[PDB]
DNA sequence: GCATCCGTGAGTCGAGG
DNA sequence: CGTGTCAGTAGCTGTCACGGATGC
RNA sequence: CUCGA
């Protein structure tokens, strides 16, 4: 759906290629670890802020 | 033998990697100094760590032991000593 | 080997708060 | 003194030129 | 904080 969305320039497309991570339950960990760093990281304490 | 005292170790860096930072939040809102949060978080633990009873049972919240040993740490540093001088 | 980022600097004097 | 169910900053970027150590 | 040259 993001390549739905953002087709229409190559600069997203260059976007979601040169990202790093891929999973909805993964980005999700990895916004955790980067806005609240040293805490354990759950699906559902990231899905909660 | 020596593996008994180091798994002692082991269980205070484990509590340690679970709720240090947590309760660093909360010593932080408390107040308001990010270097008073440290030392009531190093006090916190210092005292889990001399009460073998709150790290014993893992099915109870030992969380909830430790915001309350640090909301009483921090209003005795609200009384004499800080009202005249801070 | 080079783009990034850190740290440095940014008029003088005076009055009352 | 003992402490034990959720219990989680404010604030904020509306500076910039410039040089060189720091870093992928 | 605000003002004077």
């Amino acid at each position: 759906q993001i390549v739905e969305r953002f087709g229409f320039s190559e600069i997203m497309r260059s976007t979601l290629e040169k990202d790093n991570t891929v999973g909805t339950d993964e980005a999700l960990l990895d916004i955790y670890r980067k806005l609240r760093p040293g805490e354990p990281p759950t699906k559902e304490s990231a899905q909660t802020l | 033998v020596s593996g008994a005292a180091a798994a002692e170790a082991a269980l205070m860096r484990a509590l340690y990697d679970e709720h240090a930072a947590v309760l660093w939040r909360y010593a932080l809102r408390l107040t308001g100094d990010a270097a008073q949060a440290e030392d009531v978080v190093q006090e916190t633990l210092l005292r889990a760590w001399q009460h073998p009873e709150v790290i014993g049972d893992t099915a109870r919240p030992a969380r909830a032991w430790l915001f309350t040993v640090a909301r009483n740490m921090i209003i005795d540093e609200r009384r004499s000593a800080r009202f005249r001088n801070v």
